[PDB]
RNA sequence: CCCAUAUCCGCAGCAGGUCUCCAAGGUGAACAGCCUCUGGCAUGUUGGAACAAUGUAGGUAAGGGAAGUCGGCAAGCCGGAUCCGUAACUUCGGGAUAAGGAUUGGCUCUAAGGGCUGGCAGCCGACUUAGAACUGGUGCGGACCAGGGGAAUCCGACUGU
RNA sequence: UGCUUCUGGGUCGGGGUUUCGUACGUAGCAGAGCAGCUGCUGCGAUCUAUUGAAAGUCAGCCCUCGACACAAGGGUUUGU
């Protein structure tokens, strides 16, 4: 017969290959479409999820009850050090697929990028790129490279740039830097390749790529949760207590008549560690990193126009299971995918974003920097010492 | 922003934190954490418990 | 103009809240919540400022044994405000309010939350203290 | 160079964190043996009965957090083995573990 | 040890057992 | 090597249980070749095996 | 000699079955439960490394409180003692620990409850009962032990098999 | 993911953060009171000072460049 009381289905078939992701770094599946009216720029960036805190800001939306009020919202800190450009790649357009035509690396390539090409850096003799770097100080090699760039002027349609993260400034345990192709969308192919050759062997910060109050896309791998049951993974209804052979299970698989179990039947398996791409994430603030001038360093990154305090965005006791953020960072509305220390791909928006909630200008009031490692109740060290007084150890 | 003090402890509650509790007679109280919440619901004296601000104001520390 | 945001709901079908006005009733048994589409094995629940269908369980004989419409004012379940406070109350309370919004009682004992007071103007007029 | 006697303080708590109640003190003995095998490259580790009593002083559940251990690499006596040297592991009674460095004591 | 006797009979599927019954 | 016979005989001579029979771990071979109650009485007089005292149970 | 989680019977070193004696200290009404002394033993046909899903045995859950289900199934609530108080009905015996309340810790005191010798005097041995003060973050039968209750209907008097 | 540019991981210790809530000892003409000697000496739960004290804190928290030893290692294999 039929189902008596109809119900919506548990889970989505658009995400059904729930396997462990083969890639660890979040890959861009689709870059934004180019147009020659816009100038040349990067369309993606590769940051690292640091932590979470509050935010305090004014709401400017007409008609709401929440208009001109001081709300709090969850934000993600993503530490985004400036990446090093160490190569380019062109793409020819074929009726079979968008094929990579010719990849051209740089002359001086740092050891951070050298770590990626090796599975075992200790036993290796560190002899990569040695016969390739001899093409940059001879007569014939420069001619062959100029012929390669001149062929890329003619036949390449899509030009992606090769940039790797700067891992030495990061507080992570690993030293192997992540590499990434970023599609440069801008003017003509010749101006695009000239700008990429100008930006070769250069630093790329985040102020050049993104800006304030921009809706961006976050690509990354889900926090892994291991082999889980169907109640934990697909969130099905639990069977009652009186069941003999288990209750946190799926009772009926299917009918007698498709002598198989269908793909849509919710089974038990891998929960977490899945590649995901979430859209419409709002940047509240791109904070400056630590910099030293006139002797003492300037670290007031959590300072707003209304706070005027010398505290940084690093909370009391640092970020939990991440370390301390010394580099320049971005701060996003809501939560992003992934655990701590997770590599996290930023991307510009695919959709032409013109909405009232999306075109809102954000003026920050207070950035919460209390200790997230437990119930924190102080914002900074001098405020804590002024409230506590002299201690026994002091 | 209005930094309201805790009713049990007297600590400076920030707008991201706290759990506010209103009784039937009125007198809306603010609490920093569930420690102070459980102490108020079990009706403990803040002047008798050592780590509060009222203990320090009473015993001149 | 300004619509109501979602808050935490912890009074499903079955809850006996108390009736916080001077009609004569003491309890209000929630029989269903007005304004819920529904889904398989979900109880309809009402938070602060929700129009609900109740029944006077004990009180006046003119009030008992018939269905009244009500508005839930106070709940014990902690619900998040937009400015970032978790305000919660001592008990679960509501008042008998007809289909258009007019109250049946005159005065309201206890505080009425502003999430109910901004949505229902006639309940906020009878309320002395707010939230 | 080979015959070296020296002091260490083992934090048993970060090595015992996680295991169940009936398997805390034998696991603590196993991490002290792994500590000896890590600092001293000798597979033949012989821990003393006084340190057995010191670990098992409270019970099988409650194991002390820090402990003071004299670790000594020694040349092998008769009944010769493919292990050329051995490691003797001795308990040292210390009141409090405040500012205790790895003191390399002399013979 | 001597030859074990054959696995004994156990009324497993009579009218007395509700774990399996046929159309009646 | 094997001292359960000497421990049982020492319990039978000392008129207590073998929980209180303390055997000498150093002089194992001098106890192991006793094999008789007359030699175990000589071990008692030599003091190689000792009656263990009662485990305390205070009344205080 | 074993006399029973290995010497008996169950196909076996089988969580089953098999008739008796001896019977410490505390806590406590107790030969109840928990810890210990004499005596005994190596965790019950094995160990090592991780702590995935489904399990089995224990628990804990904000708000609601049976809305789940054939059905309060299971779990949970009450639980000891002292002082009150205890209904309908009845075969006047019961119901009844009905139902419904208060107290319970530690410390320091006071009062009362006795023998032997020569209304009095001297010398000694016992546990209880009642009351008061002080004090601890209202916690106190703090583990263990340990009744959920009330109103009705049908059947069988009952105890028993 | 890491495993010799006098450089790097690890161990310990030190700080940072945080959890509970004020440790032992000593002192107190503080303490319901009780006993003994001509005000003192003993018992006494609890209170105050030392003392936001004592204890724990990565096993999957944050910085140390303070002490310590270790780390240019072993094996199997793959050819246009
Ligand atoms: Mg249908
Ligand atoms: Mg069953
Ligand atoms: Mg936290
Ligand atoms: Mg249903
Ligand atoms: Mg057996
Ligand atoms: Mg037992
Ligand atoms: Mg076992
Ligand atoms: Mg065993
Ligand atoms: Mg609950
Ligand atoms: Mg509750
Ligand atoms: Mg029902
Ligand atoms: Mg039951
Ligand atoms: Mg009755
Ligand atoms: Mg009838
Ligand atoms: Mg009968």
């Amino acid at each position: 017969s039929h189902r008596k009381f109809s119900a919506p289905r548990h889970g989505s078939l658009g995400f059904l290959p729930r396997k462990r992701s083969s890639r660890h770094r979040g890959k861009v599946k689709s870059f934004p479409k180019d147009d020659p009216s816009k100038p040349v720029h990067l369309t993606a960036f590769l940051g690292y999820k640091a932590g979470m805190t509050h935010i305090v800001r004014e709401v400017d939306r007409p008609g709401s009850k929440v208009n001109k009020k001081e709300v709090v919202e969850a934000v993600t800190i993503v530490e985004t050090p400036p990446m090093v450009v160490v190569g380019i790649v062109g793409y020819v357009e074929t009726p079979r697929g968008l094929r990579t035509f010719k990849t051209v690396f740089a002359e001086h390539i740092s050891d951070e990028c050298k770590r990626r090409f090796y599975k075992n850096w200790h036993k290796s003799k560190k002899k990569a790129f040695t016969k390739y770097c001899k093409k940059w100080q001879d007569d014939a090699g420069k001619r062959q490279l100029d012929k390669d760039f001149s062929s890329m002027k003619k036949y390449c349609q899509v030009i992606r740039v090769l940039a790797h993260t700067q891992m030495r400034l990061l507080p992570l345990r690993q030293k192997k830097a992540h590499l990434m192709e970023i599609q440069v969308n801008g003017g003509t192919v010749a101006e695009k390749l000239d700008w990429a050759r100008e930006r070769l062997e250069q630093q790329v910060p985040v102020s050049q790529v993104f800006g304030q109050d921009e809706m961006i896309d976050v690509i990354g791998v889900t926090k892994g949760k291991g082999y889980k049951g169907v109640t934990s993974r697909w969130h099905t209804k639990k069977l009652p207590r009186k069941t003999h052979r288990g209750l946190r299970k799926v009772a009926c698989i299917g009918a007698w008549h498709p002598a198989r179990v269908a793909f849509s039947v919710a089974r038990a398996g891998q929960k977490g560690y899945h590649h995901r791409t979430e859209i419409n994430k709002k940047i509240y603030k791109i904070g400056q990193g630590y910099l030293i001038k006139d002797g003492k360093l300037i670290k007031n990154n959590a300072s707003t126009d209304y706070d005027l305090s010398d505290k940084s965005i690093n909370p009391l006791g640092g970020f939990v299971h991440y370390g301390e953020v010394t580099n320049d960072f971005v701060m996003l509305k809501g939560c992003v995918v992934g655990t701590k220390k997770r590599v996290l791909t930023l991307r510009k928006s695919l959709l032409v974003q013109t909405k009232r909630r999306a075109l809102e200008k954000i003026d920050l009031k207070f950035i919460d920097t209390t200790s997230k490692f437990g119930h924190g109740r102080f914002q900074t060290v001098e405020e804590k010492k002024a409230f506590m007084g002299p201690l026994k150890k002091d | 922003m209005k930094v309201e003090l805790c009713s049990f402890s007297g600590y400076k509650i920030y707008p991201g934190h706290g759990r506010r509790y209103a009784r039937t007679d009125g007198k809306v109280f603010q609490f920093l954490n569930a420690k102070c919440e459980s102490a108020f619901l079990s009706k403990r004296n803040p002047r008798q418990i050592n780590w509060t601000v009222l203990y320090r104001r009473k015993h001149k520390k | 103009s300004g619509a109501k945001f979602r808050i935490s709901l912890g009074l499903p079908v079955g809850a006996v809240i108390n009736c916080a006005d001077n009609t004569g009733a003491k309890n209000l048994y929630i029989i269903s919540v007005k304004g819920i589409k529904g889904r398989l094995n979900r109880l309809p629940a009402a938070g602060v400022g929700d129009m609900v269908m109740a029944t006077v369980k004990k009180g006046k004989p003119e009030l008992r044994k018939k269905v009244h419409p009500a508005v839930v004012i106070r709940q014990r379940k902690s619900y998040r405000r937009k400015d970032g406070v978790f305000l919660y109350f001592e008990d679960n309370a509501g008042v008998i309010v007809n289909n258009k919004g007019e109250m049946k009682g005159s005065a309201i004992t206890g505080p009425v939350a502003k999430e109910c007071a901004d949505l229902w103007p006639r309940i906020a007029s009878n309320a002395g203290s707010i939230a | 160079n080979e015959v070296v006697t020296r002091e260490y303080t083992i934090n048993i708590h970060k090595r015992i964190h996680g295991v169940g109640f009936k398997k805390r003190a034998p696991r603590a003995l196993k991490e002290i043996r792994k500590f000896a095998m890590k600092e001293m490259g000798t597979p033949d580790v012989r821990i003393d009965t006084r340190l057995n009593k010191a670990v098992w002083a409270k019970g099988i559940r409650n194991v002390p957090y820090r402990i003071r251990v004299r670790l000594s690499r020694k040349r092998n006596e008769d009944e010769d083995s493919p292990n050329k040297l051995y490691t003797l592991v001795t308990y040292v009674p210390v009141t409090t573990f405040k500012n205790l460095q790895t003191v390399n004591v002399d013979e | 040890d001597p030859v074990p006797y054959q696995p004994p009979f156990l009324c497993q599927w009579g009218r007395h057992q509700p774990a399996w019954k046929p159309l009646m | 090597s094997m001292l359960r016979l000497q421990k049982r005989l020492a319990s039978s001579v000392l008129r207590c249980g073998k929980k209180k029979v303390w055997l000498d771990p150093n002089e194992t071979n001098e106890i192991a070749n006793a094999n008789s109650r007359q030699q175990i009485r000589k071990l008692i007089k030599d003091g190689l095996i000792i009656r263990k005292p009662v485990t305390v149970h205070s009344r205080a």
